[PDB]
């Protein structure tokens, strides 16, 4: 594939900006840059075959950009540490979006086809998952790692009987939630496809009740522990 | 507004494609970089390969048509000649 | 073309040198509007006064005393050394006609009018 990374970079200039739309890449990184609203705007309208869009740590203000009918039906998207990302901006976000123009007839989300979502060190709560279950049919690979308000309570809507995560999940990153504990590991039982949970760093979350799951789940699926903490299918 | 501001007169030469329609009026408080846009517009040329200047020299962009005058053209009879290059 | 990091205008165009512009207050009402000179207008539209009104009723036609004219016009910076202002009389007893500048009469005297969004 075509992967433009530019993380870390001081300085995004014009002839950055052509030089991305020349090629057309099946993956941007723009994580930790100065990136502003104009620029990613300017960079989606000319973008139609991007596919996997990365903006760990800028601001909501330029990923706010996403939030137009103008955002293409990405199949990857992190936000990691997006600073005033939160609730009510998860919903602009995962929304349809309200620019529609008066040709243009969809009014779903443009996140629909997200496949891999990257969530870790955001301000959210249980109202953003209800979103992403909404929203998200295809969801995958998901990431919630550094995040303090998700529980055992998460786990159990996103494996809930009705969902569609509760099938697609394959990949679940948990690693130094506080308020999860063993219990969630139940809920994941529930997860026909799930083939990696990673618990590393959560307290409350023991070795012990890792290795119960694998002797549980033993019958049907190998799940073992590549290391304390971290159950991966075989 | 603008459409209420005072205007200049200006006229507008190749310097060694052209420009039909050279005699151009707008706002005193239109700025180089506007007038090289439209400019650019009409020519169908991006604005890179384009500039502006008074007496074979470059005007820079933020200069307001008030500037120009002010600056090279005092008092001298409309219209202020201005020349652009590709 | 791109945007970098950190980021209304009406713009005539013509083949034939453009009419001179006059920046008046007829009103208190209205402020400050740019005008031609009718006798200017008729002159390039090789038209008479009569056929004008008639046949272009939409165009403000604004008659004012030609000493206000004058005192408002020399009040610009942009006609401080004009040989244009010699051409009236600031004494003068007689009524002056001006024409509303707008794109209709930018339009009626062959010029393009050309606009530029951020």
């Amino acid at each position: 594939g075509t992967r433009i990374d530019l993380n870390h970079c001081k300085s995004i200039t014009p002839l950055m900006l052509s030089g991305i739309i020349r090629r057309q890449p099946v993956s941007l990184d723009l994580s930790w840059t100065n990136i502003s609203k104009k620029q990613l705007s300017w960079l989606i309208n000319r973008l139609p075959g991007l596919r996997d869009l990365v903006l760990s740590g800028c601001s909501w203000i330029a990923v706010s950009a996403l939030c137009s009918s103008s955002c293409p039906l990405l199949r990857t998207l992190d936000v990691q540490w997006v600073e005033g990302l939160k609730d009510a901006q998860m919903r602009d976000l995962l929304s349809p979006p309200t620019d529609n123009r008066p040709g243009q007839m969809d009014n779903r989300s443009k996140l629909r086809n997200i496949v891999e979502l990257r969530l870790a060190g955001l301000d959210i709560t249980d109202a953003s998952l209800r979103l992403i279950i909404r929203h998200m049919p295809l969801l995958s690979k998901l990431h919630l790692s550094y995040c303090n308000h998700v529980t055992d309570q998460s786990i159990n809507l996103l494996t809930a009987v009705g969902t569609t995560t509760r099938d697609s999940l394959t990949e679940i990153n948990l690693s130094d939630c506080n308020k999860v504990t063993d219990q969630c590991l139940s809920f994941f039982k529930r997860c026909g496809n799930i083939c990696h949970i990673d618990l590393r760093y959560c307290k409350q979350v023991t070795k012990e009740g890792c290795e119960q799951f694998i002797a549980e789940m033993s019958v049907s699926v190998q799940f073992g522990q590549v290391e304390e903490k971290l159950l991966q299918k075989l | 507004y603008y459409r209420y501001d005072e205007q200049l007169n200006l006229c507008l030469e190749r310097l060694s494609s052209v420009l039909q329609n050279k005699y151009v009026r707008c706002s005193v408080r239109a700025e180089v970089r506007h007038l090289r846009r439209v400019l650019c517009h009409r020519l169908m040329l991006n604005p890179q390969h384009v500039q502006l200047l008074f007496d074979n020299e470059v005007l820079p962009d933020h200069m307001t048509m008030k500037q120009i005058w002010l600056s090279r053209w005092f008092g001298k009879p409309s219209p202020l000649l201005l020349q652009y290059s590709v | 073309n791109p945007p970098g990091p950190e980021d209304v205008f009406e713009f005539e165009f013509s083949e034939t040198p453009l009419l001179p512009c006059y920046n008046i207050q007829v009103s208190v009402a209205q402020g400050p509007r740019n005008w031609l000179l009718l006798s200017d207008v008729l002159k390039k539209l090789k038209m008479s006064s009569r056929i004008f009104r008639c046949n272009f009723p939409n165009v403000e036609i604004v008659t004012i005393a030609e000493a206000e004219f004058y005192r408002q016009v020399s009040a610009s910076l942009l006609f401080s050394c004009s040989k244009d202002l010699e051409a009236f009389n600031p004494e003068s007893k007689e009524l002056l006609d001006l024409v509303e500048f707008t794109n209709e009469i930018q339009t009626l005297l062959g010029s393009s009018v050309e606009w530029l969004h951020p």
